[PDB]
This record gives structure tokens, sequence and C-alpha cells, in this order.
């Protein structure tokens, strides 16, 4: 009997009487208001405890916004033989969810923004208080990020690939900041790349010095060392990165 | 309330094979990474695996690594521990651990342990 | 506030040795190849020897083969020049230099120089 009328959620027994309170409904748990018989919706308070709703009354397990920030409405029983989906206390420590990763405060609360957690510098997305993945724009700023930790290298944007690089390398630039590196090399571990004048990495066939390299598409880094096979068709690279004449 | 039970070990031969089981019971960890350690004769405990619950994120210390895989069985709130190419120096307590709370997986950081259960590999 | 700061400079004599260091300070060059360069009297500066931030790749001078070995240290963030069976061809100001930008690392396009240190080599 589960009707949405006037954008809210009820559940009829087939009885004049709407459900009220705790509903598990086709393997889903639902709380409609004592009062109203709503289906309860975002953070709600439930006998002096914290639960959160999706918007279509299913109860949530993980870590989601409340008013005083990020909590994480755990399985039952995870701390003080609490009730499943009810927000527990879980301080100064990581939580792993699936893959995600989240870090707790004093207060209880998932961090969002940068942290600096055992010397290490982190970022979490504000809108989930998960560790941010990917290529990121903070502040102006653009940054490559694994298990919310920024990389260091060269790594492929919306505009190309670009060096995130350490802390004053150029302009104090911050570290795993990407920075200004124009028409130069780089020689970076063991790779080789070239910079155009907008300070990406280039890609492909280039002609650089009257020499010719191959930057690989998906790393930027110049084939060298060797024999490579690239549109296939072999061809042998000096330890520079430049193209030796002919086909092999 | 909450406890994790190991079982599948004891003897077993250098170059056989051998799945651990860990059974957990008084919560679900559907959600939680889960990890095996383990103690050597004579020495601290140790690193072993550690995976997420989606298998998607795995680590295996040096000395295991391409020899042993974690898998899991979420329905069944179990994690496994397959041990392929036994070696005498495998002979430890295999303990396993859920629901890290470190900076990474291999630091000895877990909300939940369990009861360790002795492998023997001869010869 | 980069600085590149060389140390290990004297006067010493032909068959013998020196180690120069070069301490690097202000950002980290653990992924930057490092290299040695000396300008010797009335002449011009000259590479004298480059590697990789993990050493498993150096190049030297003819000159200097087999005479000189460079090493570094990264969790030191520093680069060392070990001079062996030194010659008064030797004598030179030696400078330290990271994280080359031209094509390779024998052209002198480095982005951070040291001030240099004086090496004397007597008969």
């Amino acid at each position: 009997g589960m009707r949405t009328i006037d954008g809210k959620k009820y559940y009829f027994n087939t009885t004049a009487e709407a459900a009220t309170g705790w509903q598990t409904i086709d393997g889903k748990k639902y709380y409609f208001n004592t009062n109203t018989s709503i289906a309860s919706t975002g953070y709600t308070i439930i006998n002096d405890k914290h639960f959160y709703f999706n918007t279509d009354g299913i109860m949530q397990i993980g870590v989601f916004k409340g008013p005083d920030g990020f909590e994480y409405f755990a399985p039952a029983n995870t701390d003080a033989n609490n009730i499943e989906g009810q927000a527990i206390r879980y301080q100064n420590r990581f939580l792993y969810l699936h893959d995600n990763i989240y870090y707790f405060g004093n207060n209880s609360k998932a961090a969002t923004g940068w942290v600096t957690i055992d010397g290490r510098r982190y970022y979490f997305e504000p809108n989930t208080a998960i560790g941010a993945n990917g290529y990121k724009i903070i502040d102006n700023k653009n940054f490559y990020f694994r298990n919310g930790l920024p990389q260091i290298g060269v790594f492929k944007g919306p505009n190309g690939f670009e060096y995130f690089a350490p802390a004053n390398t150029d302009a104090n630039n911050i570290d795993g900041q990407a920075i200004r590196y124009q028409n130069r090399f780089l020689h970076l571990l063991g790779n080789i790349y070239y910079f155009g004048n907008n300070s990406k990495a280039v890609t492909g066939w280039q002609t650089i010095n009257g020499n010719m390299y191959y930057f690989m598409p998906d790393t930027a880094m110049a084939a060298a060392g060797g024999l490579f096979e690239i549109d296939g068709v072999i061809y042998f690279f000096g330890v520079d990165g430049v193209k030796a004449p002919g086909i092999y | 309330q909450v406890q994790l039970v190991e079982s599948g070990g004891g003897l077993a031969q250098a170059g056989g094979s051998l799945r651990l089981s860990c059974a957990a019971s008084g919560r679900t960890f559907s959600m939680d990474p889960m990890a095996w350690f383990r103690q050597p004769p004579g020495k601290e405990r140790e690193f072993v695996a550690a995976g997420s619950s989606t298998g998607r994120t795995t680590y295996y210390a040096d000395s295991v690594k391409g020899r042993f895989t974690i898998s899991r069985d979420n329905a069944k709130n179990t994690v496994y521990l397959q041990m392929n190419s036994l070696k005498p120096e495998d002979t430890a307590v295999y303990y396993c651990a859920a629901a890290p709370y470190g900076a990474n997986w291999y630091r000895d950081e877990y909300a939940y342990w369990g009861q360790g259960t002795q492998v023997t590999v001869s010869s």
C-alpha cells in the first residue's frame, strides 16, 4: 500500500490507518512519522537517535551529511550496541567503506576539504566526504588525486598532461600543484617529457630541434632506449628518446 | 557479541595449497575491508593480505605475493585466504581482521580480530 | 629559496682523492637528475658527470670516466662526486646542478645551479 500522496510516502496495510513507526517493506527500512505517518526523508531524529533516509524514505547506511556535518550511520552493533542505521561515535581515525576512504575527527564527523593527518595532506570531497580521486581544481589550483592524496608527476587533465610538481618548483607551488613549465624537456624518474608553450606535455610524433620523438599518448613519456612498435611499425629510439632514421 | 572465527587451517605439505575461511558474526561486514595477518614461530605478527568489500582494492605482503589470494563472500559475511605453493616458511598462526582504521591496511590497526588458527607446512 | 650548496673542496695532490657533496634545500630533488660541471682556470664551464635519481643511469666526461663516481642520497637530498686518482688537470671550480630541461643531461641547461667550490690538485 505504498502511495505517494502530495509528494509524501504512506503505507496502508489493508486499514483506515496509514502505518506509523519502523516498517520493513520489501527488504528496505522506512520510518513513518508517528504524528503525520509520513515516511522520513533526509537527516531524521528518532527517539533521540540520529538516522538518514534517502528521498524515497529508504534508510541509508554510510556517511551522510546532517546539520553538524558528515556522520557515520552504521550497521547495527558497530559501537555501543547501535541499532541499524544509527549515527555512531567514531573518533580520530580512518573509515573505509567499499572502495571509499573517510577520515573522522574528534567530533565523530568526517573531514571535508584539505586536512593533514600524520603529516600527510589529504583532500576529501566537500559534497560526499569521500577521498578525492583524479583531476581536481581547488581554489584555482590543479591537482591529481589518488586515495585523497595529491600525486606528483605528469598526469592527464581535461586540457592535456600537466606537471603536478613537488612544492616550490615554480611560483611557490604547493606539493602536487600543477605548474607553469613552458617550451622545455622534463626529465622525471627515468622518463622524458616535452612541454609546449601552454605548459602541457605533448603526445604522439614530434620534431624537436630537428630530432624526432614519439611521446606515448597514455603517459606523455617519450619512447626511449629500444625498439618500439607504434602503429604496426617497429622503430628504434635512443636513450634520450631521439628516433633513429629507418624501419626495423 | 561480534566475533571473527577462522577455520580450514591445519596441516599441508610444501607445494600444496590450503584455503582459510573467516566467518564474521554479530554485525554485517559487507562494507568493511577484511584482512589476514600471521604470527610465525618465535616471530611478531605480520601482515599477509587485505582487500576491500568489492575486491577492487587488494594488498599482499612481499612474502605471499603471487602465491596467496584474498577473496570474500559478502552474503556469508566471510573472507578467504587461498594459499597456493605452500612453503615451510608459511607455518604460522593465521588471524583474520576487519574494519581497518589506520592510514593503510598493512598497519595492525583493525577494529575486529579473529581467534587465530594454526597452519603447519611440512617438508 | 631553493639552494644547492657544494662542499668537500680543498687542496689535494696527484694520485689522491676528494669527495664533493651537494646538499639541496628548499625543494625535493628525489625525482630529478643531478649533475656536476667544472670550470678549469681560463676555460669555460664543462660537463663532468650526471645521473638519475635512482643512480641506475650515469654519464661521465671522457676525461674523468673510471676515476670519478657520481652518487646520491635521496633521503638527504644530496648528490656526491667521488674523485679518485686526481690529476693536476682536475683543478677547477666544481658546480652541482639539478633538473635538466634540455634534450639530454650533457647540455648545460639545468633549472638549478650551485655557487661552486674550488678543487686544486698539486703536482
